[PDB]
RNA sequence: UCCGCGGCGCG
DNA sequence: CTCTGAATCTCTTCCGACGCGCCGCGGGACGTAC
DNA sequence: GTACGTCCGATCTTCGGAAGAGATTCAGAG
């Protein structure tokens, strides 16, 4: 059930719960995002075609002309990835599109156009996709990060208590379109509905409503109900409706049909409600005093007078009632105006409204959005039509439309990209309802309220911006069209679109220079979710809630992986099994559960769907038929952990690993340590550094193989076979017969990437990890890379760890280290630095690049050749001269008479490059790029010839193997049809053409194949010429430079005290003092430990799993050295087979179930000798082995059950009273070395703006005193001390020179002088119109 | 300044000046030909916004930018903010003759001396070395001295040893908050590329050894060196200026060693005899014939200064353990013996050393601390105590307590399902019963872990204090807490939701046993909240500290006695229950306003 | 490059 | 009715740690001669 | 394709938190 290479070294695995689904492809987000933007999808959606149809149809101002679009196409890259990164040129592809220009005829706009012209037109240049999903721009790989932002739609916010200081909380409506102006509605402390456009001044709500040509009566009809009063035999009465009487105290005795139903002056009751609903009381007469507190709704006019008796929104009085009664108006309609249900907020706002006309409202909004301009009705209409109904300026995405429909409880989740009148109406109704208290606002912290962006999204946005600008220019030109007297190339400029795409790829907020030093570093850097960037919140403005983890975050975004610092909770990473939605949301898989059986079907659940359902936890035990043996099982309804019945759930968790991200998933025994220590440990593993020789980690998690295969650093086979030839730099594979295609058989060639520079000045190197002649299967490892070992990723090393206080050298976090570990240099790491050397084109002649320099020593030029460049492989010291360079200066001013005077008494100036001091090493490679048109030195000629023979070797070997295959097939064909088994091979293969054959297909195919042989030689030679021309040609560079020289210096950084060591639990530490091999504590056997930790950290920090990994290390090492001792004596393989079978069968029920009866004895012994360095163990995240399993592993070996072992002292050699816990633990080295931050300076350069020392390491500088340091020093009584701090060593140039002369004279005296920074401030304030002075002494 | 090539790097001031002079030339040539009034008014206005923008960009109306979208710099931009000349170049500045490296311990040093690398010593004292070698006449000019120090022969390391002999230097840490954050020592040369420091000073610095950076500077003139040697020595800085608490408290390791020292079992090897002097005690300890913590009748002869400063020697026989006598060897004359006849808690030893300083003096105090620390590490290394997996004695009653609590909450849920209680009331009572069960299981686990050790005592059997390693590491007070060990062994209890409410479901497991997804997931809330608070609080703390310090820079003592007769009546604080602060601790070390009389009125 | 901006990381 | 008029409501500005360590970009466009 | 003369527009938006200035106003005495 396992492949060939897996059987070479199989890792023992724990775990009881069976898996149901494999780990998906990790690097999937970027690939899925970008395999939508360049692909030419049918009918157009989420791609280039959408923006095309959005912007490409353009017409002039009735000039009978229109530009449109047909199709686009992308070309092949000019260079491959390797050449692009070597030279520093972008790895991009051409963008080719065909467009159509038409010109309509006069007196017939609808008629057929006058003429059409068609051409292919080119503009823009976008980069391609690496298989590793990175972008190379200037020879440096870059990675774009997905951005998290608020989902477009409607919103509701509350603002509890902060405003108005009275508890009267307001409510507001936020409208966030995908591309358009925002729209805001808000309340007031006086409960006034108001609006704000683009965060401008505050304006009433009904202004827009009447701007939509709506009468006030229609608005009142929409937003209010009717109360009807009818004139009858004695004045006024009202039609009674039961629901209009809830929670009200009667103003009079409510009696109808001559019977009392509700008594006078008393509150309505539910019994009285039942009486009202049962007695069918349609009408009742009410005294007018109860009516005298109401407001009329509509406008009533007397038709005889033609006048307005009472206006709308007017409170009614008895005189008005008498007037309308005597006018003959028997129908009276009013508003309900409930105290709790329907408050007259709209009526009050209409009362406050100063404008009551569509024209007046338009003028008001027009003058508010732009003061100081004359108003016009047509101008106001043109402005308003471009506010929320113009597709060009306002656009809401389809997902925003779906969210809008969902929030308003609509039925169609689809609609237009613009809003509508009914949208505003029912939004206002929703705000009213929320104001009434019915319904709830929508939180912003919920996951369904945010959307994740992708590289295609921002690429399309920047592309759209560039295209709208260039189409504005194109339309401007098209308004001045001609009679086909111009070319379809001239009006279009590729410069703006190219500039827009390169600024986005280069220096965007999300286009950061990516970090890469470890495979896990890239796999966790690419899978990053950021809340920053454009459209995101700033670092300072972030509160606690945005950084806080939501209950809905489970299974989608990892809460256990985030960087620590000023930005916590915003750079979170997604979960492992999380995937994206079609709309652009997050989903997590689940297992379908029937009534009693958990079906292995996998469903995908949205971010909202889990609320209506209930999910069972992964660790829930069950039978073999899907039936839970317990009936009360812990589950969650809406993030409430609780226990429900046996049959109430719909889905259950796929596995226990769908909670944390990949970074935290590599930490074994995570459940036994604190979360914070897990965070710092994940950060430390994120900052790992590769070493020269790696060793496998004893404790595995299971996904190390997945991590290795998901990383593109390893040349994984695309086709299986048997390796034909093996070399340290090149690997060639013989393709299997089934996998090879019929035509052009071929065999693949894998070229390893040798020593090259990384982004952290480390080395990226790949080495072979396979033997010769073995079979290989598809999708398998062939050559390991950095920190990779035989298909798995090995970061640190296994050290014999011990936990005890030793003489205080482990005071709090310090650690003592033997020299035994550095005797093999297993922790030594390599470092490489790139040095820049430019031959610029300057005035007064270009600079020259040879070593012919005066005032230098003979040994200085001895290392450099006649070309002035040091030989490859020469050791260099710090501060020495790298290459020779001289720069002309000119300014001769030759004096014909005074020339002899210049020789009686009393040019090109050297600018030789020097290595920075303090760093030494041996030169490895020097690369020079020469722009065309300049003569190349001989050194560049042999460099080009190096590349030439490399290309010739590769081309010749592939041509030779193709020729071998072609001649083999020619011989095979010639065997039949003119049989010559022995006559064919008597003669050399150079003559296989003119053999005498009769008229069949064989002979004619022989001439055809000879012609094909010649033809293949021809195109092979053409390819060789093209490649050699590309190599030998000059390269484009910056303006005003002739050539540039790159220097690669390698240094081997050894270990030394002051370095930062750490484990896999956040247990930090710095090595304090190396101690001799003899003085460590040692046991009876005689093998002493090499590293000693501080046991006192365990009680403080809530991490205790280190003891568990220690005991697992003891068990693994016991198995390993038992195997090594067994194999050391020449022994027969059956005993080893039995012992390994016993070891692998040890434990409870697991999914391994492996046996050695299906393995060849050679493979068995190969695995056995491969396992002599320890027994690798795999554990799950939360289903890991418990203490009892450790007990059986211990009793399998000879180690004590408790694990603790008595030790002999190393200082003086005596037994300690107590046993001590010892073992093996996988310790990690990180990149922060000791001699890269340490620096000092006595005297150096000074700044020009002020005579003060510089800083940093690129410039020889020193540290800076702060104002807080000034406070600290002035707290003490040292008065002189600060005076010389601020006087002697800082400012006074005369003073510092004089004291330097005093010091070299042996006297240490202080003389103040005057600071010049004060003079600088004096000059600054003197530049202003304010006079500064200094008074009398 | 000309950048790479023939290009030049310009400032915004140059562009602003050229713009305003161009506009001025426009004004000058404009009035030459009598331009129309509208045009001259508009051009004069443009000049006005030009000069205003030169003064301040975007202070009125819209700002203007250069090629980059960043706004142009202003004249006031060299004053306002951090980028202003004040806080960037006037109040603080970069200083020559400085060094920065990574710290380590090297505990074999004294409190007044610290290590320093060879190369850093060579680099920092270059002019002093030049002057000394010229005085000794090994060179003629500076160039010869430069060549010789570039060769670093053996003839210069001795000179460097000479110049360092009595020269003191100062050490600084970046995030200092108190005046003790900077101290001055006599450096001692040591090989390597790191700096070794005494274990006491980092505790005052609140600096661990996780890779923190350290700053060092050198006093130049004689006055600077002697004023450095005068005030900010470790000996002269032992008590915090804020409160009378000494800063010389031992933190973690030596206190653990001393706590392990003064813990005597009921019976061990070499028990029940008599012994004369602590020399014989350490002789027996090194011989291995007796336990280091075996109780033995011995005699001592201590000194007491009960007279007028006169120390009187008294001798007698006492009952104690061997280790207490061993530590009595290191005690100076004046201490009474009863101070070291107990468990020697961290607070106890802190009070002991405080009394030693307040009675005997300063030099005995600092030397006593030094050799106490030395012996503490020695006997800690001799001990070699370690943590173990079995150190967490799991109580057997945990499962039955959990079952009882589950039955009780099931009963509460059944009562709720009957429509007899509200959700809030049942929520509160479930919280109460969970808290009660947590307290009961906490008492059970501490009772199990406190005294489970059983020994035959050369009799029938007995029970004594527990020798669980975690119990010594907790009870000593070095690190940990009762809550920490409670979480380590027993269930960790209840925690609150991010909204401020508390979830009803308890975490019924400890870290030793496994944890489900839900408990870790919910505890993530509290962990994230704590880390967010710790990260966010620093900026506010810095801002408030700067605001406080910037106002009181002027108040300095100038006179001896103002001679006023106005004082305050101040009383010990009582909120209503127990007294919070006694008056004695509040009025200590102050001058009485008036002649306070005893309540013997007219006395 | 002599400085500004941005990014990441460390305490 | 009127005139303050103090009281409240609304609009505008400045301020948000402290050292660093490393890396990457840096006036530029854009027309006018030539 | 390179040196030089010459100047620089429709446009985003989401922070407490307070301090302070100014605008407005509706409340009451004359
Ligand atoms: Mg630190």
């Amino acid at each position: 059930v396992y492949s060939y290479t897996e059987k070479k070294r199989i890792r023992k695995d724990f775990g009881k719960r069976p898996q149901v689904l494999d780990v998906p492809y990790l690097l999937s987000i970027q690939l899925d995002s970008f395999q939508k933007f360049i692909e030419q999808d049918p009918e157009g959606q989420y791609g280039l075609e959408a923006a095309f149809r959005s912007v490409f149809p353009i017409q002039s101002y009735s000039g009978n002309s229109e530009l449109q679009y047909v199709s686009y196409r992308l070309g092949e890259p000019v260079f491959d990835v390797q050449e692009c990164q070597i030279r520093g040129v972008t790895y991009s592809a051409p963008l080719r599109v065909k467009l159509r220009l038409v010109i309509y005829e006069r007196e017939a706009p609808e008629g057929t156009v006058k003429d059409i012209k068609e051409q292919e037109v080119y503009m823009g240049e976008i980069p391609l996709m690496t298989d590793n999903g990175t972008f190379v721009i200037n020879g440096t790989e870059r990675v774009i990060v997905s951005q998290l932002h608020r989902s477009p739609g409607v919103f509701f916010d509350s603002d509890k208590g902060k405003t108005h200081s009275s508890g009267k909380v307001l409510y507001n409506a936020r409208i966030i379109p995908y591309r358009g102006s925002w729209l805001d509605f808000e309340f007031d402390p006086k409960d006034n509905l108001f609006v704000r456009i683009d965060r401008r001044r505050k304006l009433p709500a009904t202004i827009i409503l009447r701007a939509l040509n709506y009468t006030t009566e229609q608005i009142l009809d929409l937003f209010f109900e009717k109360v009807i009063f009818e004139i009858r035999d004695n004045k006024l009465q009202m039609e009674l409706v039961p629901e209009r009487l809830r929670g009200e105290t009667a103003s009079f005795d409510i009696e109808a049909n001559g019977k009392v139903y509700v008594e006078k002056g008393r509150r309505i009751t539910a019994r009285h409600i039942r009486q009202l609903e049962k007695d069918d009381v349609k009408l009742i007469e009410v005294p007018v005093e109860y009516i005298a507190g109401k407001v009329v709704a509509k406008d009533y006019i007397d038709e005889s007078t033609g006048e307005l008796i009472c206006a709308a929104n007017m409170e009614l009085s008895l005189d008005l009632l008498a007037k309308l009664s005597q006018s003959g108006h028997k129908r009276i309609e009013t508003l309900f105006t409930n105290d709790l249900d329907h408050g007259p907020y709209i009526s009050e706002t209409l009362r406050v409204d100063p404008t009551n006309d569509r024209l007046s409202a338009l003028v008001e909004i027009y003058r508010m959005m732009r003061p100081g301009e004359p108003p016009t009705r047509e101008a106001a209409e043109s402005l308003f039509e471009n506010l929320f109904f113009s597709e060009d300026r306002y656009d809401l995405s389809a997902v925003g439309r779906m969210k809008f429909n969902r929030s308003l409880l609509r039925e169609e989740i689809e609609g237009s990209g613009i809003l509508s009148k009914d949208d505003i109406i029912d939004v206002m109704k929703k705000l009213i309802d929320i104001r009434n208290g019915k319904g709830e606002v929508d939180d912003i912290d919920h996951l369904g309220n945010r959307r994740i962006r992708s590289v295609g999204e921002m690429a399309e946005n920047q592309f759209r911006v560039g295209l709208v600008r260039v189409e504005r220019a194109v339309k401007e030109r098209l308004s001045l069209g001609d009679l086909d007297t111009l070319m379809p190339q001239d009006m279009i400029n590729a410069k703006p679109i190219s500039a827009a795409v390169k600024e986005f790829f280069g220096s965007s907020q999300l286009s950061q220079f990516m970090d890469q030093n470890n495979p896990l570093s890239e796999i966790t850097h690419k899978r990053r979710i950021s809340a920053l960037g454009p459209g995101g919140l700033t670092r300072e403005r972030a509160g606690f809630e945005v950084r806080d983890v939501h209950p809905t975050h489970y299974g989608r975004v990892c809460p256990i992986e985030t960087p620590e610092g000023p930005n916590i909770g915003l750079i979170n990473s997604l979960s492992v099994y999380a995937q994206t939605n079609e709309y652009g949301f997050l989903e997590t898989p689940y297992r379908k559960v029937t009534d009693g059986v958990v079906t292995d079907e996998i469903h995908y659940l949205s971010a909202i769907e889990e609320g209506n359902y209930v999910i069972a936890q992964a660790n829930s035990n069950l039978d073999e038929e899907g039936h839970f043996v317990e009936d009360l099982v812990t589950c969650r309804s809406k993030g409430e952990s609780s226990l429900f019945s046996r049959d109430q759930v719909d889905y259950m968790d796929v596995s226990t690993q769908q909670v944390v991200s990949v970074g935290a998933s590599l930490i074994p025994f995570l459940e036994h340590d604190d979360a914070n220590r897990a965070l710092m440990g994940a950060n430390m593993q994120r900052q790992a550094v590769p070493t020269l020789r790696a060793d496998k980690p004893l404790v595995g998690t299971g996904m190390e193989r997945a991590v290795a295969v998901d990383s593109g650093v390893t040349a994984v086979a695309k086709r299986g076979g048997v390796v034909q030839y093996v070399d340290a730099s090149r690997i060639v594979i013989k393709v299997n017969e089934d996998e090879m295609y019929p035509g052009e058989a071929g065999i693949d060639i894998y070229n390893l990437t040798k020593y090259t520079r990384s982004n952290q000045n480390t080395c990226i190197n790949q080495m072979p990890c396979v033997s010769l002649g073995e079979p290989v299967e598809r999708g398998d490892v062939l050559a390991d890379g950095p920190s990779t070992d035989l298909g798995e990723l090995a970061l640190g090393q296994n050290m014999r760890v011990a936990f005890m206080p030793w003489n205080g050298y482990n005071f709090e976090d310090s650690i003592l280290v033997s020299e035994r570990v550095v005797q093999e240099d297993r922790f030594t790491t390599i470092h490489i630095q790139e040095l820049a050397c430019v031959s610029r084109d300057t005035k007064l002649g270009p600079e020259e690049i040879t070593a012919d320099i005066p005032n230098v020593g003979e040994a200085a030029l001895s290392k450099l050749d006649e070309s002035g460049i040091v030989y490859i492989g020469a050791e260099v010291t710090g501060g020495d001269i790298l290459v020779g360079k001289v720069t002309p200066k000119g300014e001769t001013q030759l004096t014909p008479e005074e020339k002899l005077l210049r020789a009686i008494f009393g040019d090109v100036k050297d600018s030789s490059l020097r290595v920075p001091n303090g760093v030494s090493g041996t030169v490895i490679d020097v690369q020079v790029f020469t722009r065309d048109g300049v003569e190349k030195d001989k050194r560049a000629l042999e460099i080009e010839e190096m590349q030439l023979k490399q290309a010739k070797k590769d081309l010749s070997e592939e041509l030779q193997i193709l020729e071998a295959g072609l001649f083999s097939r020619i011989r095979a064909v010639l065997v039949a049809g003119g049989v010559e088994a022995e006559k064919l091979d008597k003669l050399p293969r150079d003559r296989w053409l003119e053999l005498g054959l009769t008229d069949e297909e064989k002979q004619n195919q022989l001439e055809q194949l000879a012609e094909q042989y010649d033809e293949l030689k021809h195109e092979f030679e053409k390819k060789l010429e093209a490649k050699r021309r590309k190599i030998t040609q000059g390269d484009d560079l910056a303006p005003g430079v002739l050539k540039i020289v790159k220097v690669y210096l390698a240094v081997k950084r050894r270990i030394q005290p002051g370095d930062k060591m750490a484990g896999r639990h956040g247990n930090k530490g710095v090595i304090s003092k190396i101690n001799p091999i003899e003085d460590m504590p040692y046991d009876e056997n005689g093998t002493p430990v090499d590293i000693v930790l501080n046991p006192l950290g365990v009680p403080s920090r809530m991490n205790i799993g280190q003891i568990l990994e220690t005991h697992l290390g003891m068990a693994a090492k016991g198995i390993g050295d038992k195997i090594n001792a067994m194999l050391k004596q020449q022994q027969e393989v059956a005993k080893l087979r039995e012992f390994i079978q016993r070891a692998y069968d040890l434990g409870a029920d697991v999914r391994q179930k492996v046996d050695l009866s299906t393995f060849s004895d050679e493979e068995v012994m190969r695995l056995a000798e491969n396992l002599r360095k320890g027994m690798p163990i795999a554990t799950p995240v939360f289903d890991g082995a418990k203490e009892a399993e450790i007990k059986e592993l211990l009793k399998l070996g000879d180690l004590p059950t408790s694990g603790q072992i008595r030790l002999y002292d190393g200082r003086t050699g005596e037994q300690f009273e107590r046993p001590v816990t010892v073992g093996y633990m996988y310790m990690l080295k990180l990149n922060h070395l000791v001699d890269d931050k340490m620096h000092a300076r006595s005297t150096g350069s000074y700044s020009l703006v002020t005579q003060q020392p510089l800083g940093g390491k690129a410039q020889f500088g020193g540290q800076r005193f702060g104002e807080m340091e000034v406070w600290a020093l002035e707290a003490y009584g040292a008065a002189y001390t600060l005076q010389e701090m601020l006087t002697v060593k800082s400012d006074d140039v005369n003073g510092r020179t004089k004291m330097y002369k005093n010091i070299v004279d042996g006297n240490h005296q202080m003389e103040p002088g005057m600071p010049e920074s004060f003079n600088v401030l004096l000059k600054e304030i003197r530049s202003l119109g304010i006079n500064i002075e200094l008074e009398d002494e | 300044v000309p950048l790479d090539g023939g290009r030049f790097a310009t400032s915004d001031l140059n562009d602003l000046y050229r713009r305003v002079i161009n506009r001025n030339n426009r004004l000058k040539r404009l009035l030459d030909l009598a331009a129309p009034d509208i045009i001259v008014r508009n051009e004069k206005r443009m000049l006005q916004e030009a000069v205003d923008a030169l003064l301040d960009n975007g202070r009125r109306g819209r700002a203007i930018t250069g090629s980059n979208k960043r706004p142009l710099k202003s004249l006031a931009d060299m004053i306002k903010g951090k980028q202003g000349r004040f806080r960037q170049n006037l109040l603080g500045k970069r200083v020559d003759y400085s060094g920065r490296s990574v710290i380590t311990v090297g505990p074999y040093l004294r409190l007044h001396q610290c290590g320093l690398p060879k190369k850093m010593a060579l680099e920092l004292f270059k002019p002093f070395i030049y002057g000394k070698l010229e005085l000794r006449g090994l060179a003629t000019t500076i160039k010869a001295a430069k060549k010789m120090v570039e060769r670093e022969e053996a003839v210069v390391w001795d000179i460097l040893d000479e110049v360092i002999r009595e020269h003191p230097v100062l050490l600084n840490r970046a995030p200092t908050l108190h005046r003790l954050g900077i101290q001055a020592f006599e450096p001692v040369l040591i090989e390597g590329k790191a700096i070794q420091l005494h274990p006491l000073v980092c505790a005052a610095y609140n600096a661990d050894f996780d890779g923190d950076q350290m700053a060092v500077h050198v006093p130049l003139t004689l006055e600077a060196q002697l004023e450095a040697r005068a005030l900010m020595m470790s000996t002269n800085n032992i008590l915090s200026p804020a409160n009378g608490e000494p800063i010389i408290v031992p933190s973690q390791d030596v206190v653990l060693g001393l706590y392990y020292m003064t813990r005597d079992c009921v019976n061990a090897k070499g028990e029940g005899m008599v012994l004369t002097g602590p020399k014989e005690a350490e002789r027996l300890y090194r011989s291995g014939l007796a336990s280091l913590h075996a109780r033995v009748k011995v005699r001592i002869t201590e000194y007491e200064k009960d007279a007028n400063g006169e120390l009187v020697a008294k001798t007698s026989l006492k009952d104690t353990t061997v280790g207490r006598a061993i530590l009595w060897m290191i005690v100076p004359k004046g201490l009474p013996y009863s101070i070291v006849n107990q468990a020697l808690g961290k607070k106890a030893i802190s009070k002991m050393l405080n009394t030693c300083y307040r009675i005997l003096g300063l030099k005995p105090t600092v030397i006593f601390a030094d050799q106490i620390m030395y012996t503490g590490f020695a006997y800690a290394a001799r001990s070699g105590a370690s943590v173990g997996i079995d150190d967490m004695v799991i109580p057997e009653k945990k499962h039955e307590i959990i079952s009882e609590a589950e039955a009780e909450v099931a009963e509460i849920q059944e009562q709720f399902q009957s429509g007899l209680v509200t959700a809030g009331e049942r929520y509160n009572k479930v919280i109460d019963i969970w808290a009660a069960a947590n307290d009961r299981v906490s008492k059970a686990m501490m009772d199990n872990l406190q005294t489970e050790t059983v020994i035959n005592r050369d009799g029938q059997e007995e029970k004594q204090v527990s020798f669980n390693s975690i119990y010594m590491m907790a009870d000593s007070g070095a690190r940990g807490s009762a809550a920490q060990i409670r979480q380590l062994a027993g269930m960790r209890g209840l925690m609150a939701k991010p909204d401020g409410s508390i979830i009803e479901t308890p975490i019924t497991a400890n870290f030793r046993e496994g944890l489900n997804v839900l408990q870790y997931f919910i505890s993530t809330h509290g962990a994230r909240k704590g880390l967010a608070d710790t990260a966010l609080k620093t900026a506010n703390s810095g801002y408030l500290t700067r605001r406080l310090v910037d106002v009181a820079q002027d108040l300095v003592v100038t006179e001896d006695d103002c001679g006023t007769h106005e004082g305050i009546m101040m009383t010990p604080v009582i909120e209503g229950g127990d007294v919070k602060e006694p008056l004695r601790d509040r009025v200590l070390g102050r001058v009485t306003a008036e002649d306070v009389l005893k309540p013997g009125t007219a006395d």
